[PDB]
């Protein structure tokens, strides 16, 4: 459809590769006994490849001339054509679960910056702290918000150490 | 030679004068820190520029500044 | 387009632009004695004639492209 | 007790405790999800 | 027009880059080992 | 003692090791370090070692006019352009074997004799050159040029005629004078070469300086030129069927905007290149008229930099004091020069592969390989040398108490920012396009293509699109029939333009797909971590937490000793080190790709890029092991080819790349204890001590080895890929 | 040597892509890659290092993410010991991945 | 008694200095006129693995 590819599930490629991919499983499977453990292996794994090639073209995903999977990045052509599991939606995914890390993580070390020892707390963790916050991390998006709007997430430059210049 | 020079900072402490192992710098009398003595560097023409002494010297910033200059038998320690 | 018309014309609308419309900004953004009264001296001449020329041909370059 | 529990405190220790259980969370998913490309 | 002979290479190939290096090899050492008045 | 040598360095002269010897010889033209300088004599030195540069590039230009002239076959290249294959040179070495003559006997036979790839066959053709006495005079000439400009050089040195520095100061003239006069005029002057010369030579007509004044450039002569009838000069161009250098097909159009290129010859026309350079003549001799020098009319730049203050105070001061900042800083000068040049250098490149100016030129695949990577190769180590000066500029002219509150000083107020900002983005970059080629290798290992990740370059191919490329469907602007920026243009290049950006056998905007996207990410990387490495040298030029004070130490110096942790390779001359590896790296990646493109394109089978280029084993057994056969078979047990010289060269090149690492990884101090040993050795021999050494021996020193490692490592970088680049493309082709 | 020994037997290696030996393919080139990682500890000194992490620093306390253990350059001992081992193991695994695909190819 | 009070918590002003625009403990003041006689005592060390340094009275500042 866009950049002139072709829907994997019209892709002449994509069929020709699976078949290519399924002979060469089938080729092997014959050297042994039908209920030998070896061919049970490769027949579940001939099951795995038919489910994916079908699972893929299912997805909608657009195929090149090399009859594989391209992604569309791009926000407007993902959303109008169908093609936001891609990347958009996955960016959303990432972000949340990169954001819980660092969050969780700033706020641990905070915790244990008001302690006696934070060096010992950063080589010996505080667990229970440390998954009390693992859990509150969840609500993490709108806490970063609010301590923007508060002013608290920055440093003032004046507290910050810098080189003479 | 090397250029070796002295700052305000000093505090006397005299542990760059232990840690030459050329004898370049000397303890002499001063008024300017407590105690009342502060580094001198009078043999500067001896020095090969191993910076020991900036490494002992404990102020922030260093007091005693090592500056690689002009190179000689004696600065690149030559022993031929 | 005459050519001897098209460069007088522009010629000639340059420079009484540059005597009576912007010589007052130029010379402020100034910030070959002439007798002239605004003191128009030549090289303001050769400035503001040489844009007319240049403006000149270009018309009649384009009318020759015929559009 | 408060001492090994302690020592399982440690960043090595919580590390490959962590690890473990992230990457055996990711590897269970690819088992029962297969070949996951899309959403 | 401007065509050197057959035995400009035979000739100006020795010359350059075994004859003339030697030659400033030689002066260019000879100034460096020479030391100031 | 006290030797002559340096003469500029009473330091070095007193210096009783071999170390004065290769620092006199390092720092020769560091004028400002010399003994007894003062600014004018910098400048007035600086004057005449420009002259002296200016005399070699021209004698380098007669020489190679005339080694073609005399030992080529540019007579018999141009009767057959398509099957010829340019000489460079004869070979005269006593150290070949029989068989080694054979080989490289070719080009018309007439003995041993080197293929050219330099494009000077094709570009001398273009430019109107058909005989070697016309190459032969071109030669004469420019070895003359070269003597007034070595002339000139002893002459501006010498009394009553020492520019003064007041001269060399005069900004607003010089600028003037070289956007009129050196860019404009010359480039007008080139004008009328193509409309007298080049192109009636291209229409089969000599137009030489025995007849070029008996002889009308266009039918109507300047009559349309003074009338204003330019159009005339347009008037019937070169036909589809114009066989290059003859009557046939010929038009007679002197300016022109057909667009996309000559059918035979597959470039630019020449009418269009007239057009072009009579265009940008008269842009840069107008230009050339905007600062003032002595008739009350023009800028002045302080003035101009004075006034671009922001009035919110987003850039503090603004430009406030950067007109002295840069007219009082050649170092500032020559960073702003060489990342103007290295930019150029690239933009060279980028538009003569695709654009091919000369005729015959896009056929010699490997004159156009040739040409992108070593343009790719100087625009990389020009742009490293523009940051080097910036760093450099910082540490020497840099006054912060002129500067207060400009950019320029605001800069340095946020560099910790930047720097931070940079590492960010580089490794994202590096993360990510790293992972996506290792996902792909292992999803290509386990035999699983259909499950790697193939990120299509929406973006590039909509910009190529916009740009008339119909491929990606996207419809608009040139790609769209019913828009005005298409109707606009169809009566003037569009159609030719068209024509060529729609043609899948040129290099005009190539197809792209996932290959390409994962590589333009890999250069963005290496862009990004160079320039990281290099601004974060010159910003922590003056200081940094670990050394407060490196302003006092210089631009170069060993280290600050083992002391605060450790300070190994802490000065900004040590970053820019650093940065030439990752430089070498970016250029390769780049040179990379364009290579194994074209060689799939050149081929015929674009496929195995579009499904190789996807995963880095494919770049390693498709690109440089599948390419590598002929290359290393040029000698082998059986016997030996013309690509035995490229065979012994690639070998070469990782030698040396290799004998580089010892001086990279090994330091001074085991090397200095070593050589002592041996001094004891020479004094203990019997007889040999008898001689003796006037420089004691020394190991080499710190900053020393780091230059010599890097020089030795990237002449071998150069060396290995130049050899495979000509063998892979020259005997695949 | 490089002609009929490395480039000559490196075709298994090159070619287990989608068969038993893909893994020392993988390893292949994950082995040039510890080898190539190694020259920038040893080729670089730890003064850049810790200057490039001032800035880094400098952004940790910024958004107030900054560790009580200060961050540090390797020691200029360590940086040789990490260069040292990273040019060993990728270089050996190199050779390594290179001899047992071409052994059991052509065993 | 010149100076800042013992055990009070400054912001150092020393540009070359590790701790600049950072906080810490005044451990004793000079009364004797020596040029730097603020000792300040801080928890990170320096480079060189110092915690302890000798200021102005103009180098630092309650903070
Ligand atoms: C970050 C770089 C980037 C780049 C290079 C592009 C590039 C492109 N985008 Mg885009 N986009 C981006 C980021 C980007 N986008 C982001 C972060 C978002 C989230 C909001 C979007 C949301 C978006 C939408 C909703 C659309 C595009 C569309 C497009 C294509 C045409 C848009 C245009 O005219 O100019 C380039 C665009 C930008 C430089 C920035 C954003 C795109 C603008 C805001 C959309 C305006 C599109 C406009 C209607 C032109 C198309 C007309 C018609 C075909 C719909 C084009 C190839 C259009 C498209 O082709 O859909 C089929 C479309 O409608 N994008
Ligand atoms: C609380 C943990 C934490 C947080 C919130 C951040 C946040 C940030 N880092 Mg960072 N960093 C961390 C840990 C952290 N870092 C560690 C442990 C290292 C040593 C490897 C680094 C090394 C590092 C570098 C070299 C750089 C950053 C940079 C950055 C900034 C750019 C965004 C980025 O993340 O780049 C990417 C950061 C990384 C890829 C490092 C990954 C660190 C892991 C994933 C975090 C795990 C922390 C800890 C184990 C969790 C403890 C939880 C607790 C309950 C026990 C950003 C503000 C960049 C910057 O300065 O941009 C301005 C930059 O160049 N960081
Ligand atoms: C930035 C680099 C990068 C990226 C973006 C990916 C991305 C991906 N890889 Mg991959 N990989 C990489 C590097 C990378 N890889 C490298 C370097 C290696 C070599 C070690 C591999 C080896 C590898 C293998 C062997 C496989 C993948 C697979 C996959 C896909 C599985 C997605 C998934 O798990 O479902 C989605 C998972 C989730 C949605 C869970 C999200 C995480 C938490 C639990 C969610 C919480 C949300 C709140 C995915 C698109 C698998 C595949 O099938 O490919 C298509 C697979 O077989 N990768
Ligand atoms: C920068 C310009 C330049 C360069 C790079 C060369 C390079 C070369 N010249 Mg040459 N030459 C030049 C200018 C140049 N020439 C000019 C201007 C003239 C006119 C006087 C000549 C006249 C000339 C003759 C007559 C011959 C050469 C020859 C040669 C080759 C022998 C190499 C050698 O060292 O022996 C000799 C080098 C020289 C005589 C010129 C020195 C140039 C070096 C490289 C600087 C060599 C490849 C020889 C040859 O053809 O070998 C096959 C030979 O016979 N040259
Ligand atoms: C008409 C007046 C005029 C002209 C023609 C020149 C010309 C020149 N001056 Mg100059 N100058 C002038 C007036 C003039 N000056 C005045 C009035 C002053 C006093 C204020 C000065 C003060 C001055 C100084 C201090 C210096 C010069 C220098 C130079 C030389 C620059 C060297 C160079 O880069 O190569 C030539 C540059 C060009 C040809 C510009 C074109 C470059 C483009 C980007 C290349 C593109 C080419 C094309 C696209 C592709 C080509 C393909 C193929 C042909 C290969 C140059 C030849 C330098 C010098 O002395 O060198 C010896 C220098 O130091 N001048
Ligand atoms: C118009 C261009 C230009 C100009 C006028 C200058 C001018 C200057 N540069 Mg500079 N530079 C440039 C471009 C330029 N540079 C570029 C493009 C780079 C990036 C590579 C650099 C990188 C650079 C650095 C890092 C430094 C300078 C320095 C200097 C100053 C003194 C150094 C010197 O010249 O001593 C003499 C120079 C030499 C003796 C050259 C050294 C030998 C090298 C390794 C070439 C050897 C190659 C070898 C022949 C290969 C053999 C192969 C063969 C066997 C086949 C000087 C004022 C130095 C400085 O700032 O002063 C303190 C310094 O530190 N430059
Ligand atoms: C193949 C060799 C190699 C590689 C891979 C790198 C990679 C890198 N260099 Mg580097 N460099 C090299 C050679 C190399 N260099 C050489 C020879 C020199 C000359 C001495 C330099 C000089 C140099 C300088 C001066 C700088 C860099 C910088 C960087 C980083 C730039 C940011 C980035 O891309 O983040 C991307 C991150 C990666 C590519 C790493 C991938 C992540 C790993 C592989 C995943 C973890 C694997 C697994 C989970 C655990 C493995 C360990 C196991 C024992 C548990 C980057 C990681 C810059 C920097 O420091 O960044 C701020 C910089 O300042 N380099
Ligand atoms: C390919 C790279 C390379 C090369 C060629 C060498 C070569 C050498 N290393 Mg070395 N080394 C290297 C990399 C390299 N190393 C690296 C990366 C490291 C880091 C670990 C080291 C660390 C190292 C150490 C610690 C030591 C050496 C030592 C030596 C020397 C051993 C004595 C010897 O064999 O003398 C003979 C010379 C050769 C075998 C070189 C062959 C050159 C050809 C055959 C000669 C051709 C000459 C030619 C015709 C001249 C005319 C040219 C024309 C232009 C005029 C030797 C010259 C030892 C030493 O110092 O010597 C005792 C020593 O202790 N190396
Ligand atoms: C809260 C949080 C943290 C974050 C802290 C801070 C200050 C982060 C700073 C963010 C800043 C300053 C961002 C500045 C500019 C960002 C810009 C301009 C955004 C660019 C994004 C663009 C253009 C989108 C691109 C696309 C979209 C729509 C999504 C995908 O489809 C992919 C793509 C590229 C097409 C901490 C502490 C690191 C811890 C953790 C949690
Ligand atoms: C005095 C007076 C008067 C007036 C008079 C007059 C009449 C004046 C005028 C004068 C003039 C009459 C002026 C003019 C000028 C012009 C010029 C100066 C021009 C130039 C040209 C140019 C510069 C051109 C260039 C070019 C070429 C060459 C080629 C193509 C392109 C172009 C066109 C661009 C009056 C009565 C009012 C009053 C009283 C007195
Ligand atoms: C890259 C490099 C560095 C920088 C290398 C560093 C800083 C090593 C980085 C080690 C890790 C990544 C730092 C943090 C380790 C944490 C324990 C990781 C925790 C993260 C969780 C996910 C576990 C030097 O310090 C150096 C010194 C001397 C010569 C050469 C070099 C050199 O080349
Ligand atoms: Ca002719």
């Amino acid at each position: 459809d866009i950049a002139g590819l072709t829907p994997c599930s019209e892709s002449k490629a994509y069929a020709k590769l699976e078949k290519k991919e399924l002979k060469t499983l089938e080729k092997r499977l014959k050297q042994y006994e039908a209920d030998s453990a070896p061919a049970v292996a490769l027949k579940a794994t001939m099951e795995r490849t038919k489910a994916r090639f079908a699972n893929y073209a299912k997805a909608g995903l657009l195929c090149g001339n090399d009859g594989l999977p391209h992604l569309i990045a791009d926000p407007g052509l993902a959303l109008k054509y169908g093609h936001a599991g891609e990347v958009f939606i996955p960016t959303f995914g990432f972000l949340y679960v990169a954001g819980y890390i660092g969050y969780v993580g700033r706020q641990y070390l905070i915790a244990v910056k008001g302690e006696a020892k934070p060096t010992d707390k950063e080589i010996i963790i505080d667990v229970p702290l440390a998954t009390k916050l693992a859990w509150q991390g969840a609500g993490w998006p709108l806490a970063a918000v609010q301590e923007l709007q508060r002013g608290t997430l920055l440093e003032k430059e004046e507290n910050i150490t810098v080189s003479p210049r | 030679a090397h250029i070796v020079k002295i700052y305000d900072t000093c505090i006397g402490c005299t542990q760059c004068v232990r840690a030459c192992p050329l004898d370049v710098l000397e303890m002499v009398p001063w008024d300017g820190c407590k105690a009342s003595q502060m580094a001198s560097a009078p043999r500067t023409e001896d020095c090969v520029g191993c910076k020991r002494c900036e490494t002992a010297c404990p102020t922030d910033f260093l007091s005693v500044r090592v500056y690689l200059g002009s190179e000689s038998t004696r600065s690149m320690g030559l022993s031929y | 387009l005459d050519p001897q018309i098209v460069i007088s014309g522009s010629t000639a609308a340059f420079l009484a632009i540059g005597r009576f419309v912007f010589l007052g900004y130029q010379r402020r953004e100034a910030n070959f004695a002439t007798n002239d009264p605004a003191g128009f001296n030549i090289i303001d001449v050769a400035g503001w004639g040489a844009l007319g020329h240049a403006v000149g041909f270009a018309v009649l370059a384009i009318n020759s492209l015929q559009g | 007790m408060k001492d090994f529990t302690t020592y399982l405190s440690t960043a090595p220790v919580i590390a490959t405790i962590w690890f473990t259980f992230t990457a055996g969370l990711l590897i269970e998913i690819n088992r029962y999800f297969p070949d996951p490309l899309v959403f | 027009p401007f065509v050197p002979p057959s035995w400009a290479p035979s000739v100006f190939v020795p010359l350059t880059g075994l004859v003339l290096p030697a030659i400033a090899m030689a002066t260019l050492f000879v100034y460096i080992e020479k030391e100031a008045p | 003692a006290t030797k002559l040598f340096p003469k500029f360095s009473q330091g070095l002269a007193q210096d009783p090791t071999t170390r004065r010897i290769w620092y006199g010889l390092a720092m020769a033209h560091d004028f400002e370090s010399h003994d007894g300088m003062t600014e004018e004599n910098l400048y007035q030195k600086i004057f005449a070692s420009h002259f002296g540069q200016l005399s070699i590039i021209f004698l380098w230009t007669s020489g190679n006019l005339f080694h073609v002239a005399w030992q080529g076959n540019f007579e018999q290249w141009v009767t057959d352009p398509v099957h010829i294959r340019p000489i460079a040179h004869a070979i005269w070495d006593p150290h070949f074997g029989q068989p080694a003559v054979e080989a490289f006997t070719r080009g018309g036979a007439s003995g041993p004799v080197n293929i050219s790839t330099s494009g000077v066959y094709q570009w001398w053709y273009t430019i109107g050159m058909r005989t070697n006495q016309d190459l032969y005079v071109g030669s004469v000439f420019l070895a003359l040029v070269s003597a007034i400009f070595l002339f000139a050089g002893w002459l501006h040195l010498q009394p009553n005629f020492q520019p003064s520095l007041s001269w060399f100061k005069d900004a607003e003239s010089r600028l003037n004078h070289h956007l009129s006069g050196l860019f404009g005029v010359s480039s007008l002057a080139w004008t009328g070469h193509l409309v007298h010369v080049a192109i009636p030579e291209s229409r089969g007509q000599h137009v030489g300086w025995d007849n070029f004044l008996s002889v009308l450039p266009h039918p109507q002569g300047l009559t349309p030129f003074f009338t204003g009838n330019w159009a005339a000069y347009a008037q019937s161009p070169d036909t589809a069927s114009h066989v290059f250098g003859t009557a046939q097909g010929s038009g007679q159009a002197i300016l022109t905007f057909l667009g996309g290129f000559h059918p035979q010859t597959q470039s630019l026309w020449l009418t269009d290149m007239a057009h072009h350079h009579l265009a940008i003549a008269v842009i840069f001799i107008v230009a050339g008229h905007m600062y003032r020098t002595n008739f009350g009319i023009g800028h002045r730049m302080q003035a101009i930099l004075e006034a671009h203050t922001p009035p919110s105070g987003s850039l503090g001061a603004g430009h406030k004091g950067l007109f002295d900042t840069v007219n009082n800083s050649l170092h500032f000068q020559l960073g702003l020069a060489l990342a103007s040049v290295g930019t150029i250098t690239s933009l060279v490149a980028q538009h003569m592969y695709s654009l091919p100016p000369y005729a015959f030129q896009a056929i010699d695949f490997t004159t156009q390989a040739a040409l992108y990577t070593h343009h790719q190769y100087i625009a990389g180590f020009i742009m490293c040398g523009a940051f080097a000066h910036g760093a450099i500029f910082f540490i020497r002219d840099y006054d912060p108490e002129q500067n207060k509150g400009n950019v320029l000083a605001r800069m340095l107020d946020h560099k910790e920012a930047l720097i931070s900002h940079l590492s960010w983005v580089s490794l994202f970059l590096g993360f990510h396009t790293l992972g996506l080629y290792v996902h792909n290798d292992v999803m290509q290992a386990f035999g699983t293509p259909e499950k790697q990740i193939l990120i299509e370059p929406v973006f590039a191919q909509w910009i190529q699109a916009a740009h008339g490329k119909a491929l990606y469907g996207f419809d608009f602007l040139l790609s769209s029939k019913t828009s005005a920026a298409f109707a606009n243009g169809q009566s003037l290049w569009l159609p030719g333009w068209l024509d060529a950006i729609n043609n899948n056998q040129n290099s005009l905007f190539l197809t792209i797909g996932p290959g390409d996207f994962l590589v333009h990410h890999a250069i963005a990387l290496g862009l990004h971590t160079t320039t990281l490495i290099l601004v974060k040298g010159a910003l922590d030029a003056r200081g940094s937490k670990l050394m407060p004070d490196k302003k006092d130490f210089g631009y170069s110096f060993p280290c600050d000793g083992p002391g605060r942790g450790g300070t190994c390779d802490i000065s900004a001359y040590d970053a820019f080190y650093l940065a030439v590896f990752w430089m070498l790296n970016t250029i390769g990646w780049v040179t990379f790709y364009w290579h194994w493109k074209h060689l799939t394109l050149w081929q015929g089978n674009v496929a195995q890029f579009d499904e190789s280029s996807t995963y880095l084993m494919g770049w390693l057994r498709d690109y440089l092991w599948l390419n590598s056969s002929q290359l290393i078979n040029g000698y082998n047990p059986f016997g030996m080819n013309s690509l035995s010289v490229w065979a012994w060269t690639f070998l070469f090149g990782h030698l040396i790349y290799a004998t580089g690492f010892m001086f990279l990884i090994s330091w001074r101090g085991y090397w200095q204890e070593l050589i002592e040993t041996l001094v004891w050795a020479h004094e203990k021999t019997p007889l040999a001590n008898l001689v003796y050494w006037k420089d004691k021996p020394v190991a080499l020193s710190i900053v020393q080895a780091r230059l010599v490692g890097l020089a030795h490592f990237s002449v071998g970088y150069i060396f290995t890929y130049a050899a495979f680049l000509i063998a892979s493309t020259s005997g695949r082709f | 040597w490089l002609r009929d020994f490395l480039w000559a037997q490196s075709s298994q290696v090159i070619q287990s892509y989608g068969s038993a030996l893909s893994a020392y393919g993988l390893i292949f080139l994950g082995a040039h890659f510890v080898w190539a990682f190694s020259l920038m500890f040893l080729f670089s000194g730890r003064g850049y290092w810790q200057e490039l992490i001032e800035s880094i620093v400098w952004a940790h306390n910024k958004l107030k993410v900054a560790p009580a253990i200060q961050p540090r350059a390797l020691s200029i001992t360590q940086g040789r010991a990490v260069g040292v081992a990273h040019y060993l193991l990728g270089g050996i695994a190199t050779t390594w991945s290179f001899f047992l695909a071409r052994i059991i190819s052509v065993g | 008694e010149v100076g800042p009070k013992r055990g009070s918590l400054v912001k150092i002003l020393r540009p070359e200095s590790y701790w600049f625009n950072q906080v810490g403990k005044v451990v004793s003041v000079d009364q004797s006129g020596v040029r730097y006689p603020v000792v300040v005592r801080f928890e990170n060390q320096n480079y060189a693995g110092v915690t302890t340094n000798n200021y102005a009275l103009d180098e630092v500042v309650a903070a």
